DNA sequence: GGCCCCCCCGGC
């Protein structure tokens, strides 16, 4: 509706709206007529369409009437301790399947099992996870398990072995452009050539972020009230991308090599609010793609950037990390 | 033990020491004569050294050994002493003293007190040993310094290892409850840092002061939270911002004018309190936060008692608004 | 179950029912058969990695010993159930100290996944095991031996379940193909074994996914391309090309090749790193520090990837680490 | 509806449900034309409870096809407690039911309560475990058995029952002491309910746990007499006869060593 | 009331800096029905909270500024009763779960879901008495939340999208997890320029009747604020109060006590490098930490004061910054702040 | 200046006990007409309205309307120590920081008068303008207890449906589902167990276990309840007093599927 | 007899 965000408004409803996950969507569709759906483990980067995919599968399998009575969904917002897993999940799995109505049996396949969707399974403790090993196996004939996670390493080996793994690929401009273009036409958003491709490139495998950026750009254009097409500079500004001029000044200061000047420039730069991750990514792109540096310089800078990114991913101060990275690069 | 605290000053305290080897020699010789087994006097002391002041334990030892061995001489004293050695967990001070000794970390000492022995010593009290090590590793004269290494470098290495052990401890007590890492925490927190500064203590061993500091910081944070939520309706900031930026400016209005206008600044202070929903207890808490050269204890004490009495009377003689109801 | 067994997943549909359907554990199977054929059945400790068939083996042994009505004559406790000190004290002791109900026989207790049990329960079970040994026997299934107390280990005869050999997996695959009327190319079989890592559950899951992927299973043969598409794993040719470009080509073209290979089929960086590690493990290096640097840097990169982060930076780091490590060869 | 069973009084079903709720957790009911049967096995796999209720215990009973219903006894007891002790209880089930409907209807008013309990998938058989010719059988008032069990369970957790020539002996050996109770069969023609009967083929000596006997004697409120049947190499049978059905407890004797 | 609080703007049209951000906020508030979840990030003391309040006032009526404080009770797994101070408005809600430490997740799993799972009674500006709009919840200092709370929020912000909207303000996005960033609309708030700060200070001075011979006075305050506006206003107020409401060209810049303590520590470490000096630094660190001074701020200020020493060389500064970078991560992954601060100080003293 | 001599102090005790859990800080406006109060729940989801008319009090008089924000928990603390049969009065003065509760009795010995502190609670111009509510009825409270306590153990929803000649309580959950239907039933010998119901359009609204359980805890105040349900307005549960009543406007839960 | 609540280890 008009009172919902575009990310939720254009959420897939069926399995035919999934764009770049055909390798698993085809298997899921075949399971509709095969009726032998196994335990599933959906893993991949954020914003790839895993929860949407499982919701669409459950809808197409059961119907809006049987969805409530055949699906049990537990996520990180509910207590999922060992006791909860041993009591509630066990009781639901061991229960008999709800009796479908003639309407549902006529218009839906109505598979003879229920589904438990453990979203954000990577947040569950190992002890709690170990309690499901026999639960899934014993009641496989009446219940099926769907574990959705972002880090596959957080799932214990027995559960990964029991579940069938499904990897969701990143959504880039080469496979997710069609959906973004369709959304743009539906919303009557006018954009210049390459704007959607730039949005998808900035998103880096996150269609939700791209949709949010498109919505923000459309809102800005509507508020402007000029009718001009959306450009790429405005999109970059809305995405927090550092201007190329600032990057040029940064690399020139690094090439200068003076510690005091670099420190002063970093102090001035950090007052603008630019995210450290974006700066590091832009610096990595510029330095790696440049042909004016030798093999050793790139060899060292790659490791330096990797270390800086790893340290930043732990939630540290951006100023200190950025200053250290720039100082190290200047001494390469 | 803390459970004995209530008995601090309500009973006559009578302390019994471990009997000396000469106060029980006659009794033990009499027992040996009565039981018809030879007991060489020259080896008697070691028995107490084996039993460590326990007359009951040494009597039981004699009773057991005399069952089949009728002679107790220097030929078999070593075997019985080794077999009947009593193991008692050391106290945190004793643990710190022993772990910070350079003898055990030498080539010859290591063969007697092994790494497993040090880990067991740590495990005797795993809730206090890391704190004692972190507290008492800066007051030693190391004797195991590497050729060319200085005391400061060893101290820095020990501090880095202590930080790593702190990270390990934080991971141990997380939601995963990874207690299997406790042995690792033994090395990263106590054994390794002590192995770099092992030697002779430069002074008395001091109990860890981190607990009192933590309690004081918790109390200070509670008072800061109370003040922040009392002034939330007026300020646009968090408790951290309130402490770092707002408190000096507030002092400029709630303490400074008492030192210049005397008792004539009561009305302005009360007006500020009403504007920011502050109370006298909040005033005391705020004036107690400052550190460095801006301490307010001496300044507050030097304030004339008449001014403080008048301020209290004025505060208690009028109604004040309340920000939070039923706190 | 519901309806028929055809609706069950292949992992559960093909669960062995008898002991002769367990493959890759000939020694253990023969030993247990001999034990149950002449009455000398001791306490068992089946230690092994996931997907070896320990639970299936013990279930088949119980069925052979007791028969069809084996569920009512054995006490099966697993991690899904509450197994505390009180449970061991009361329920297990009563089961071990009481006669059978339906028919004459000895009492069997199967503590599956006992590695998730508390130390107090394990300590309590010692005297229960050693007191009712005449009429009761204990079987414990484990994946990690460090979670079991030494006292419990001392009272059980240890049997280790090795990873499934190649021939056993081929035989099971042939049986599954016969049952499902499916055809598999030899290269597809080799790829399946390579990616299987000795787990039969992975074999069954990947085979089911491949069957679902086929346009028409009646007259379509699964090839290596189908397996790679279903699992999304990189092809060996792509790994070889990426390694060649990294080793000999310069920075720009190596980066371009890696990006193109990854974007062609949406490959993941961790699988590429794993394949490169497998390929380089067979390289006859002339120096040791080169291998040390390779292993350390690749382990660091894998650990960083496990927690997420920027993928492009991680790939550049992989390339730089490989180049720097191979620079030491001279 | 397909299966519709009407009870004369909800208390009639409630008392039988309460008679064995404290010893088993999961129950399976098979409803047919002859009546309703059920067997439950406790977690320790030591005690088996077998209940049968005939059509004569129901006002109106209709069952076209056999129905298998898996339930949790705790949930069923809770729902029965939710119902009153003066309303009419109706068991309602449909083909391949996913739930069982308990209908409480009050004749005085127009209040109808319809509770639904989700059924449970418990795939198991009955095996009709019953020894053709037990070594010995006996029958005696339930109150006396309950008193003896409660008295002898206060001394020890194990009770030994010996059947020999014209005598039944219950022995408990504990820490504080020991106790023995001996009863000889006799027939009274003026209070037949208090008579004790015994028919033996071979002497018997079997040991049982005190907790299981304590839980078994809890069904003394459903009958005035209890029949105990003992047989070597066979579970001991404790039968309480109902108005038109019966309740049975099969208890495995402890291993002798 | 303090000047920093009395002159706070209460509307989007009253903002005096970052006009582009004001235009973006106006565009967002033009059609607030489809407003996505918002995440504001930028330097501290720039006006992120003020801009959020202005946006709320643009969306709802002026009544968003009538605030109340209530107390909520929570129970943990150990039957521990915890109190949370909740700041509420008839049109919006404000919460700071970090005040409950590792228990912040409970607030996500008990409070927010209570508000988002069902409707509200709106007897004002309505005909039926039920609300016909969404509620805006402001989670202050989202960077301080634990990972579990964010994971719980992941589905909460999605399955109640059109009933509740979240506006999260933070000074850094590094602690924020990727899923939360993906689910939020990023808004960058740059710090005001020196000229804008000087103009605001001049307006305050001219509206407060403060004598000022030269405007350059205010300029210095801006160079002493490093982009912070709240600090600038507080420093101006303190200077006015310390100089009899008359700023002079010779008036010094008033620094807070903790900054002076950190400077003392820095110039003691530089001058003296010994174990006894490290013990004295331990005492100083205990004193600093016991009085509600965050460890991260202490480390940052100590590092940036060490780097400002005119006697140290390039190699010493590089070693100091490397050690600071390592020990910042150590602090982020540790509990005892001093356990890492002492290590950093020891490493710095060794490298000098 | 103001007195509210009660016919029975237990009546006021039950009145206060009926909404102590829902709200704790409520403004009481004491006009010559009677006592009026309306407090918004701290979550801005439940409105506790209340009014006691002049008829209920044994002797009520006031010279100038006054609003008192006096607490409720302290009210319970004061009233719990009192006897059963008394004539509580609420005397105050021109500038009351406290209100003297005169616990008068017919006998001159059983007197337990106390003093209750007053506290400044802000009050707003809230409105309860009537709407065309689809259904409204009244029925005893014992049935409410027997139904709510029964359904709470099976689910967290006490969904209420009001159809012609039918009143349905529905509660579904993990264990199962439970539905109880009550219908117009009048007893000539016992009129108290009767339902007085009038509906215009069908209505169905899902309500929560905790809210209704708390409400029925305080249902000892009035032996009869009042249901009022609409289609777009907050349905309200009322407890009739001697001359006034105690209303509870509770917002219905949001429906995601519809 | 059953909840409900509080204190205390947790590696080999
Ligand atoms: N394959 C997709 N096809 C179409 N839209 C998608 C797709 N994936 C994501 N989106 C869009 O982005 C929005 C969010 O997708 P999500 O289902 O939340 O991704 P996700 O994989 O669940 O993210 P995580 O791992 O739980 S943080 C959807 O409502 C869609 O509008
Ligand atoms: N030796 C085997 N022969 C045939 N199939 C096997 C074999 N081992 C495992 N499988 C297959 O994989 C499925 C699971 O085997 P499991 O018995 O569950 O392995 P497991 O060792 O018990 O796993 P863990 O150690 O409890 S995680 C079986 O149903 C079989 O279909
Ligand atoms: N005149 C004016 N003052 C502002 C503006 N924005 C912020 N301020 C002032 O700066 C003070 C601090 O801003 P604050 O909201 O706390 O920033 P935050 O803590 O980073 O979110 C505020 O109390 C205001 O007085 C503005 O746009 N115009
Ligand atoms: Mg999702
Ligand atoms: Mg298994």
């Amino acid at each position: 509706l008009a009172q919902q965000p575009w990310v939720e408004k254009y959420r897939p409803k069926n399995l035919d709206e999934v764009t770049a996950q055909d390798h698993a969507v085809t298997v899921l569709k075949k399971t509709l007529k095969s009726a032998n759906l196994p335990h599933m483990l959906f893993y991949g980067p954020p914003g790839t369409g895993k929860t949407s995919t499982i919701l669409a599968l459950t809808k197409e399998l059961y119907g809006p009437d049987l969805m409530k009575s055949r699906i049990l969904e537990l996520n990180a917002s509910d207590e999922r301790g060992i006791s909860i897993v041993r009591e509630k999940v066990k009781n639901f799995a061991r229960l008999t399947v709800s009796k479908p109505s003639k309407h549902d049996l006529e218009n839906y396949p109505c598979p003879p099992y229920k589904i438990i969707i453990l979203d954000e399974a990577d947040s569950m403790t190992a002890d709690a996870q170990s309690a499901l090993r026999r639960t899934m196996e014993t009641y496989s004939g009446v219940t099926r398990f769907c574990l959705i996670c972002n880090y596959v390493t957080r799932i214990i080996d027995p559960l990964a072995s029991r579940c069938s793994k499904f990897r969701f690929k990143a959504l880039d401009a080469s496979n997710a452009i069609d959906r973004l273009r369709f959304i743009s036409e539906q919303e009557n958003v006018k954009c210049d050539d390459g704007v959607l491709e730039r949005i998808l490139d900035i998103s880096a495998g996150d269609l939700r972020r791209g949709i949010t950026l498109l919505q923000s750009a459309s809102k800005g254009a509507q508020y402007l009230g000029d009718g001009k097409n959306i450009t790429s500079t405005q999109v970059e500004e809305l995405a927090g991308v550092v201007p190329h001029d600032i990057l040029i000044e940064i690399v020139e200061k690094v090439k200068s090599g003076d510690f005091d000047e670099i420190k002063k420039y970093v102090n001035t730069f950090m007052k603008s609010g630019w995210s450290a991750a974006s700066v590091v990514n832009q610096l990595h792109e510029y330095y790696i793609t440049n042909d004016n540096f030798d093999t050793n310089f790139k060899n060292q800078i790659s490791w330096l950037l990797f270390t800086t990114d790893s340290r930043l991913n732990n939630g540290t101060n951006e100023h200190i990390q950025l200053l250290n990275l720039l100082v190290k690069i200047s001494q390469l | 033990l803390p459970k004995m605290r209530p008995f601090d000053r309500v009973c006559l305290d009578i302390q019994f020491r471990r009997p000396d080897a000469n106060s029980i020699k006659s009794r033990l010789m009499t027992i040996a004569i009565r039981e018809k087994f030879k007991l060489d006097p020259n080896v008697i002391d070691r028995l107490i050294q084996t039993t460590r002041g326990d007359i009951r334990q040494v009597i039981n030892l004699l009773s057991t050994i005399s069952t089949t061995t009728k002679t107790i001489n220097h030929e078999n004293i070593n075997e019985i002493s080794k077999a009947w050695e009593k193991n008692i967990a050391l106290k945190p001070f004793d643990i710190a003293h022993k772990m910070l000794d350079g003898q055990i970390y030498s080539d010859i000492g290591s063969r007697n007190f092994t790494l497993n022995d040090k880990i067991a010593l740590y495990f005797d009290d795993f809730d206090f040993t890391p704190l004692m090590i972190q507290e008492n590793y800066l007051s030693t004269r190391p004797s195991v310094l590497k050729p060319g290494q200085s005391h400061l470098e060893a101290v820095a290495e020990a501090a880095n290892c202590i930080s790593l052990g702190d990270i390990v401890e934080k991971k141990i007590r997380s939601s995963e409850q990874l207690w299997s890492l406790l042995p690792l925490h033994a090395v990263l927190s106590s054994v390794y840092p002590a192995s770099k500064v092992a030697g002779h203590m430069a002074g008395r061993i001091n109990f860890t002061a981190w607990l009192g500091q933590n309690s004081k910081s918790a109390k200070y944070y509670r008072l800061l939270q109370e003040i922040h939520y009392h002034t939330r309706l007026g300020t646009s900031t968090d408790k951290i911002g309130l402490r770092l930026d707002y408190l000096p400016t507030f002092r400029k209005r709630l303490l400074d004018p008492f030192l210049k206008q005397g008792a004539d600044a009561i009305s302005s202070v009360i007006e500020v309190m009403d504007d920011y929903y502050l109370t006298k207890e909040d005033w005391d808490s705020i004036m107690e936060f400052f550190v460095g050269p801006d301490v307010t204890t001496a300044i507050i004490k030097k304030i004339p008692a008449t001014v403080k009495s008048g301020f209290t009377r004025k505060y208690n003689s009028m109604t004040h608004p309340v920000a939070i109801y039923r706190t | 179950e519901k309806r028929s067994k055809e609706n069950l997943p292949w992992v559960e549909k093909y669960r062995p029912e008898t002991l002769d359907e367990v493959y890759g554990q000939n020694e253990v199977i023969t030993t247990v058969r001999k034990f149950v054929d002449e009455g000398k059945l001791p306490h068992l400790l089946f230690y092994g990695p996931p997907g070896t068939g320990k639970t299936s083996t013990i279930v088949a042994l119980a069925r052979e010993i007791y028969g069809k009505n084996y569920s009512n004559m054995v006490l099966e406790l697993n991690a899904s159930d509450d197994r505390g000190i009180d449970v061991v004290r009361n329920q297990i002791k009563d089961f071990a100290s009481t006669r059978q109900i339906f028919s004459k026989g000895f009492k069997l207790i199967i503590l599956d996944e006992a590695d998730a049990m508390t130390n107090a329960a394990q300590n309590a079970l010692r005297r229960v095991i050693e007191r009712y040994t005449k009429n009761t026997r204990f079987c414990v299934l484990a994946n990690y031996a460090h979670k079991l107390t030494p006292a419990l280990l001392s009272r059980c005869t240890r049997f280790r379940f090795q990873p499934l050999p190649q021939e056993a997996i081929e035989r099971r695959i042939a049986n599954v193909l016969v049952h499902e009327k499916l055809k598999l190319s030899p290269n597809a079989e080799k790829a399946l074994i390579e990616l299987s890592n000795g787990d039969m559950r992975r074999v069954l899951n990947v085979l089911q996914s491949c069957k679902a992927t086929l346009d028409n299973p009646d007259e379509d043969e699964i090839s290596d391309d189908v397996i790679y598409e279903c699992c999304g794993a990189p092809r060996p040719s792509d790994l070889k090309a990426v390694l060649k470009s990294i080793l000999e080509d310069d920075w720009g073209t190596a980066h371009y090749t890696l990006n193109k290979v990854r974007s062609a089929k949406g490959l993941a960086l961790i699988d590429l790193i794993e394949g490169i590690v497998k390929i380089l493990e067979d390289y006859e290096l002339q120096n040791e520090e080169t291998r040390v640097h390779l292993l350390t840097k690749l382990a660091d990169i894998e650990y960083s990837i496990s927690k997420g982060g920027n993928d492009q930076i991680q790939g550049s780091a992989v390339i730089g680490a490989i180049k720097a490590s191979f620079e030491n060869e001279t | 509806s397909m299966l519709e069973a009407k009870f004369e009084e909800a208390s009639l079903f409630k008392r039988i449900i309460d008679g064995f709720k404290d010893c088993v957790q999961l129950v399976n009911f098979q409803c047919k034309e002859d009546g309703i049967i059920a067997q439950a096995v406790d977690d320790s796999r030591v005690l088996l409870v077998s209940l049968e209720i005939g059509v004569e215990a129901f006002q109106e009973y209709r069952c076209d096809h056999p129905v298998t219903l898996g339930m949790d006894l705790t949930s069923l007891s809770k729902i029965l407690r939710c119902g009153n002790n003066t309303d009419t209880l109706t068991l309602i089930a449909d083909n391949t039911p996913d739930s069982i409907i308990l209908l409480f209807e009050d004749t005085k008013k127009d209040r109808i309560a319809e509770y639904s309990l989700k059924l449970m998938d418990i795939d198991a058989d009955f095996l009709k475990i019953e020894e053709l010719q037990y070594d010995s059988t006996l029958s005696l008032p339930s109150s006396e058995f309950s008193k003896i069990v409660r008295d002898l369970s206060q001394l020890s957790d194990s009770i030994n029952i010996m059947i020999t020539k014209e005598t039944i002996k219950f022995v408990a050996d504990g820490d504080i002491g020991s106790g023995s109770v001996i009863i000889k069969p006799f027939v009274d023609m003026e209070h037949p309910e208090t008579s004790i009967k015994l028919e033996m083929d071979q002497p018997v000596d079997l040991t049982f746990g005190a907790k299981y006997l304590l839980d078994i004697i809890k069904g003394s409120s459903l009958s005035d007499r209890v029949g105990i049947r003992l047989s070597s190499e066979a579970p001991a049978l404790f039968q309480f006869d109902l108005k038109s059905g019966f309740l049975q407890f099969f208890l495995a004797p402890k291993f002798n060593d | 009331s303090l000047w920093v609080d009395k002159y706070r703007p209460k509307s989007l049209n009253a903002l005096s800096h970052n006009e582009e951000l004001t235009n973006f906020l106006k565009s967002l508030s033009d059609q607030p029905r489809d407003l996505p979840h918002l995440l504001l990030y930028g330097p501290n003391g720039t006006g992120k909270k003020t801009r959020c309040m202005a946006l709320l006032e643009s969306i709802f009526g002026p009544g968003v500024y009538r605030l109340k404080i209530d107390v909520r009770q929570f129970v943990t797994a150990s039957n521990r009763k915890l109190e949370l101070n909740v700041v509420s408005s008839p049109y919006h809600l404000e919460i700071t779960p970090s005040d409950m430490g590792n228990n912040d997740r409970i607030v996500i799993q008990e409070l927010l879901k209570e508000v988002a799972q069902m409707e509200q009674v709106d007897f004002q500006d309505s005909k039926d008495g039920l609300a016909h709009r969404y509620k805006c919840v402001i989670i202050n200092e989202a960077n301080s939340l634990t990972k579990d709370a964010q994971a719980a929020l992941r589905r909460t912000m999605e399955k109640y999208s059109k009933n509740i909207r979240l506006i999260m303000v933070c000074d850094s996005m590094s602690p924020i997890i990727a899923p939360i960033k993906s689910r939020c609309l990023l808004i960058r708030c740059p710090a005001p320029s020196d000229s804008e700060i000087s103009t605001i200070l001049s307006d305050v001075v001219t509206n407060e009747r403060i004598q000022l011979e030269t405007k350059d006075i205010l300029k210095r305050i801006a160079q002493a604020s490093n982009g912070n506006l709240r600090v600038s206003l507080l420093m101006l107020e303190s200077m006015a109060l310390n100089n009899e409401l008359a700023l002079k060209s010779s008036s010094p810049i008033i620094k807070p006590d903790w900054i002076i303590v950190i400077h003392k520590l820095t110039r003691k470490i530089v001058k003296e490098r010994s174990v006894n000096s490290l013990i004295e630094c331990r005492a100083v660190l205990y004193d600093l930490l016991a009085h509600c001074i965050p460890a991260n701020i202490i480390l940052k200020e100590l590092t940036f004061s060490l780097l400002d020493v005119e006697t140290l060389n390039t190699t010493n500064k590089s070693s100091i910054i490397e050690y600071s970078s390592v020990f910042d991560e150590r602090l982020s992954l540790g509990n005892k702040a001093i356990f890492h601060l002492e290590g950093f100080i020891a490493k710095v003293m060794c490298c000098l």
